[PDB]
RNA sequence: GGUUGCGGCCAUAUCUACCAGAAAGCACCGUUUCCCGUCCGAUCAACUGUAGUUAAGCUGGUAAGAGCCUGACCGAGUAGUGUAGUGGGUGACCAUACGCGAAACUCAGGUGCUGCAAUCU
RNA sequence: ACAGAAAUCUCCAGUAGAACAAAAGGGUAAAAGCCCCCUUGAUUUUGAUUUUCAGUGUGAAUACAAACCAUGAAAGUGUG
RNA sequence: UCACCUUGACCUAUUCUCAAACUUUAAAUAUGUAAGAAGUCCUUGUUACUUAAUUGAACGUGGACAUUUGAAUGAAGAGC
């Protein structure tokens, strides 16, 4: 589907096969150590991530599998 | 509410004293910039600040690394003037003005010139220079936050000092006593305030109107029985034991400074550090979802 | 709690917007003027729209605020009008309140030249002692959050003395 | 048409340096200017009197005369095939001192100081200052710093 | 060490929520004849520290706080760039050689310092 | 209350998101903006300086200096 | 309906992509100045300027230091 979509475009196109999960910034294992963990957790389109960071409350208001 | 970090991050503070709604630095500046061509001569200013149960004064020039004060003068060592009471009226403007003038004049050595005027009138009178003598200390008028308003206390030390013998630039259109309606000023009016007078015709107006006021305020007046005319006659009683001794007497320190300092130490909070915030953190977490 | 943190009354003000200025609202600050005993002061325009019949700049209103003892005998020269009966509305979220009656005017009489009708507009700014930090000069400071005046607790004051009830008809 | 004005082209440099806007702090009017004190020429735009044309701006000069507010600094500027002195007349509040001048005025502090003990014994003290020598030999040890790395990695597309 | 006045640098000081403050100072607070100012002694002015209070101001602490500040072989020697070739490539651009070299991000740490004066169980 | 989406009144939040005669850029929060009071410095005299530049002229501007005034409690500020 | 599968925008946390006349930041190259005898230090002379005050300011008398005298390289003569 994308090898067709070459000839509509001038220049030379690849067909990289990336590593991450998806339409994501982390890799496919680094992804699932952050699933069986809970630092993932859905959104509408994409994944929000947790972090050591902000206020322990909002820590647990939203993310409340992770701390268990 | 909802100061959003964008914010917070764009915010630029007021400097500290803005933000304290201390100081006026529009004000500030030119009091104090200095004429380029008089190079490190210190342009010096007189501070009269009112506050609630004091009046502070003093003397300041100004450095890069801070302010410094020559000479200073409160209106809570007027007890040993034999100023008592009436520590923030009109008149103890003046006493403490007139003080901070000969404190500052013996300080210097230019005290026997410069007595200023001896014999106090309420004559609009500026210390006029002695020929072949040295200049008198040229000393502006910090006025600070306070409003210029005809008849201030702030004033008061306006015309405590220039009697003083200090060289204070002014008019006089803000003593009690200047007219809107005639522009000149009213000696005899500017007599009493000085000698508290403005404070006297008011013991005997409630001589004749209630007891009951006359019981609330001056309380203590009724204590040591100062007669309400006797007010003038205690300035009088203040204004010469200031030129015979305007020296600063220091007090007694009265468990001293280390001393005090672990005695103020014991009830300062203390900030923590990492190892137990790490702990309060991991202690918080088996507090919140610690699975109830 | 404190017996500096008690409710208390600010200030009440009293405000009539004519729709135009002239005769007319001159009579409206005479009306104004002996509720009050003090002489009140107009307000102009903001703008002009060519459909409310206001050019700005014209001085189409007054009102008059009276502070202290005076202001705590004009309430309940209006509340008996109102009936002691404030709704859910009234009352602002940062602990004022206020109302809007007509022709309480009977009461007060003066020579009276009765030729025409002056409705006005109640309000009463709530505070605390140690409100002087907001509008002093010098360390113009900022009542912290506790002491600072809420909807419950003028709700509470009014279902206090004043002796009404809240939210009814 | 084309325009030249005095202030043309002058919109980032005359700007007043993100959350440093407001009122000059009082420093800037409590410094000190003597003639022959050398000065960088940075125009404050929040003042707009005195306030240097925009070819001087970043100019380093030499104050020539001293009034009430402002100084006057000699500027060398290229005109053609030689120098032109400039004197401009600036207030004390787009100038600041060159702190060059203070590293070497202490400099000479110190080779006063340094010839002292120079004349105390030990002549010609070797006071010049000299350019980054090279390095002299080393012997570097291997306990515990054995030498390790690998070979250049492959090539990977890491998307 | 606290506090006050005057400051310097002007968030490590700002902002949000909650909690403490011994003394002292500061503050709120009492009154309106006078000077003075207002629609109105709330502001301002004037007066006594007298009726009371730390409730606020204010100081400090708490916050895997927001922000801000510092450092990092954290990104990253990366992007960019100076210089060189009768280097590559049809070109777009790219690689090498001698140099200079970020920012965003990411972790770690921090949250006013200090000057002059004065006073404080 | 009329009165609404927009009349006036009152509080909270408000770093400027407004305003500063006129374009755009820069600057400004106890102000340079808004309101009030007083005024004519938008004055006299001669030099110096900056920009366009031949370092000519013209225009504009900056700092002084001798005065004379304004102004304010004053430090100061004002030669549009 | 006379609190509803078939709400628009708005707010809060995310997300993809950008800016010659946008920006917290911020290079490389280019650019200003300094690297001293017309210097530094000590003493104190003058003045009508300046200071509350010989205080400062500016210029000095007299004295102290000599070519590693205050980076590198070059200089082909320098200046007019
Ligand atoms: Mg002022
Ligand atoms: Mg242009
Ligand atoms: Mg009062
Ligand atoms: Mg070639
Ligand atoms: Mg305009
Ligand atoms: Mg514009
Ligand atoms: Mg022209
Ligand atoms: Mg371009
Ligand atoms: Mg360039």
């Amino acid at each position: 589907g994308l090898r067709r979509a070459r000839y509509k475009f001038p220049g030379q196109q690849k067909i990289i096969l990336s590593k991450k999960w998806g339409f994501t910034n982390l890799d496919r294992p680094e992804y699932l150590k952050k699933r069986e963990a809970g630092e993932v957790k859905d959104d509408g389109a994409f994944v929000k991530f947790l972090s050591k960071k902000g206020s322990l409350e909002n820590n647990i208001r939203e993310f409340p599998e992770y701390f268990a | 509410d909802a100061k959003s970090s964008a914010y917070s991050s764009r915010f630029q503070t007021p400097f500290r004293r803005r933000r304290e709604g201390k100081t006026d630095y529009y004000q500030r500046k030119r009091l104090v910039t200095q004429h380029k061509a008089k190079y490190n001569t210190p342009k010096y200013r007189l501070v009269v600040r009112f506050t609630n149960k004091d009046i502070i004064c003093q003397i300041i020039s100004s450095t890069i690394t801070g302010d410094v004060v020559l000479a200073a003068a409160y209106s809570h060592e007027l007890p040993r003037y034999g100023i008592t009471h009436g520590l923030t009226n009109w008149a103890a403007a003046y006493a403490t003005g007139l003080l901070i003038a000969r404190r500052t004049l013996q300080k210097l050595g230019l005290d026997e010139t410069y007595k200023g005027v001896e014999e106090v009138e309420g004559e609009y009178e500026l210390t006029e220079a002695v020929e072949d003598g040295p200049r008198p200390f040229k000393v502006f008028l910090d006025i600070g936050l306070q409003r210029t308003t005809t008849g201030a206390r702030v004033f008061g030390a306006l015309k405590g000092a220039s009697d003083g013998g200090l060289y204070v630039p002014h008019s006089e259109n803000r003593f009690p006593g200047w007219d809107f309606e005639t522009e000149e000023i009213d000696p005899e009016l500017l007599r009493s305030y000085i000698f508290g007078g403005h404070v006297s015709q008011y013991m005997e107006e409630l001589a004749d109107d209630d007891e009951e006021r006359f019981s609330e305020l001056f309380k203590g007046y009724l204590a040591d029985d100062i007669d309400a005319d006797s007010l003038e006659d205690i300035y009088t009683s203040a204004h010469e034991a200031i030129r015979a001794d305007p020296a600063f007497k220091p007090t007694e320190k009265k468990f001293t400074k280390e001393q005090y300092a672990a005695e103020s130490k014991k009830y300062r909070q203390t900030k923590l550090s990492k190892e137990e915030r790490a702990a309060r953190v991991a202690a918080k977490i088996a507090a919140l979802a610690g699975q109830q | 709690q404190n017996p500096m943190r008690d409710l208390k009354i600010e200030k009440l003000v009293l405000n009539i917007s004519v729709g135009e200025s002239g005769d007319r609202l001159t009579r409206a600050s005479k009306v104004l003027e002996q509720l009050s005993g003090q002489t009140p002061v107009q307000s102009k325009a903001r703008y002009t729209v060519r459909t409310f019949g206001i050019r700005r700049n014209e001085k189409i209103a007054v009102h008059v605020t009276v502070r202290g003892p005076k202001a705590e005998e004009i309430l309940e020269r209006g509340l008996k009008v109102k009936e002691y009966q404030l709704r859910d509305r009234n009352f602002s979220a940062t602990g004022n309140f206020g109302f809007g009656i007509d022709e309480h005017i009977d009461l007060g009489i003066k020579y009276d030249p009765s030729i025409g009708i002056f409705g006005m507009d109640f309000y009463v700014v709530m505070n605390r002692p140690g409100a002087r930090v907001t509008r002093r000069k010098r360390c113009k400071g900022t009542v912290g959050n506790s002491h600072k005046t809420t909807k419950e607790d003028t709700v509470s004051w009014f279902k206090q003395k004043y002796d009404a009830d809240v939210l009814d008809k | 048409g084309k325009s030249h004005g005095y202030r043309s082209r002058t919109r980032y440099m005359f700007q007043r340096d993100f959350r440093k806007h407001g009122a000059v702090h009082l420093s800037t009017y409590l410094k000190v200017y003597k003639v022959g004190d050398i000065v960088d020429i940075k125009a404050n735009g929040s003042i707009q009197k005195g306030m240097p044309h925009k070819f001087y701006q970043g100019k380093t000069g030499v104050v020539y005369n001293v009034t009430k507010s402002s100084v006057g600094v000699i500027i060398n500027k290229m005109v053609g095939n030689r120098y032109l002195e400039k004197r401009l007349n600036l207030r004390v509040e787009h100038i600041k001192h060159s702190k060059c001048r203070q590293e070497f005025l202490e400099r000479v502090k110190a080779n006063a100081a340094k010839r002292a003990e120079a004349k105390a014994q030990g002549v010609a003290v070797q006071l010049k200052r000299q350019p980054a020598q090279p390095r002299e030999s080393r012997i570097v040890s291997t306990e515990g710093n054995v030498p390790q790395t690998l070979a250049p990695v492959p090539y990977e597309t890491f998307i």
